[PDB]
């Protein structure tokens, strides 16, 4: 696959970048005569997120696991606006429909390329997009069946970019709202489904909730008074509760904003 | 669903 000229030099050392012919990427570690999924460098900050272990409160340790992994993606450089070029020039908007490991590859290079051009040394691209990538199939594609939904790809990016709160629930509430801006429950689980992989792939999903987000979903419409449908501006009040499948991604930005 | 995690390719030398 022709990326594999591109993407081989984020790895060095004993390490070999190569693929499998099911189109995904994984690493080969010739001094240890062993194979992994993960890029070294993602499995060096997983085991480096063991520090922080200590923090006492669930929503806030999470956060900062997030944080130190959006600045190891150079996430904390990307704004909405931003985000939604490359989203636009990639024609990501059937968000029902799966993107396999190239489209997945092109769109991050077309971000992490722009990002690279904005700021001095930062952004090493081949190591970002392969870092990134793996993050987002961690996620979504624990199987590496080397597709996801554009749907999913959004969350993360999204849910990870340094655009303001507000703008970020309300770009991904549109993402699942019908054309009009109407959301049922169907489409609100759609978008708490895939947000709540984000925490569940740290090994934190106990403190959301739990993997299920039907009961977060039943919680929003109550809170809704059982109206069949929500607006953004709904859905924006019942975020500042801090609704308990969520509450990682408000932190995070209290965490961002507290500096480190 | 099932299956949501399979080892890459065996180290080969």
């Amino acid at each position: 696959p022709a990326s594999q000229h591109f993407l081989s030099t984020s790895v060095q050392g004993p390490w070999e970048r190569a693929i499998s012919p099911n189109k995904v990427p994984y690493y080969i570690n010739h001094e240890t005569q062993t194979t992994c999924w993960d890029h070294p460098k993602m499995t060096e900050l997983y085991q480096s997120l063991a520090d922080l272990n200590n923090v006492r409160f669930s929503a806030y340790r999470t956060a900062m696991k997030l944080r130190r992994l959006q600045k190891a993606l150079c996430l904390d450089l990307l704004s909405l606006s931003a985000a939604c070029d490359a989203l636009d020039q990639h024609n990501l908007k059937q968000n029902d429909q799966p993107m396999d490991i190239l489209q997945i590859i092109n769109c991050l290079t077309t971000i992490y390329d722009r990002l690279e051009q904005e700021h001095n040394n930062l952004v090493n691209v081949p190591l970002c997009v392969d870092m990134c990538l793996n993050w987002l199939l961690n996620v979504y594609d624990t199987g590496r069946t080397g597709r996801i939904r554009v749907l999913s790809f959004k969350t993360g990016i999204i849910s990870l970019c340094k655009a303001h709160l507000e703008d970020k629930y309300r770009y991904l509430f549109k993402q699942v709202a019908s054309s009009t801006g109407f959301c049922d429950q169907r489409r609100l689980g759609l978008l708490l489904h895939d947000s709540i992989q984000i925490p569940r792939q740290l090994g934190e999903v106990a403190s959301f909730g739990g993997s299920n987000i039907e009961p977060s979903v039943r919680s929003c419409f109550q809170f809704a008074n059982n109206k069949p449908e929500i607006e953004a501006a709904l859905f924006l009040d019942w975020m500042r509760l801090e609704p308990q499948s969520m509450v990682w991604l408000p932190v995070l930005h209290r965490v961002a904003a507290a500096e480190t | 669903n099932m299956t949501p995690y399979r080892s890459p390719p065996p180290y080969v030398p």
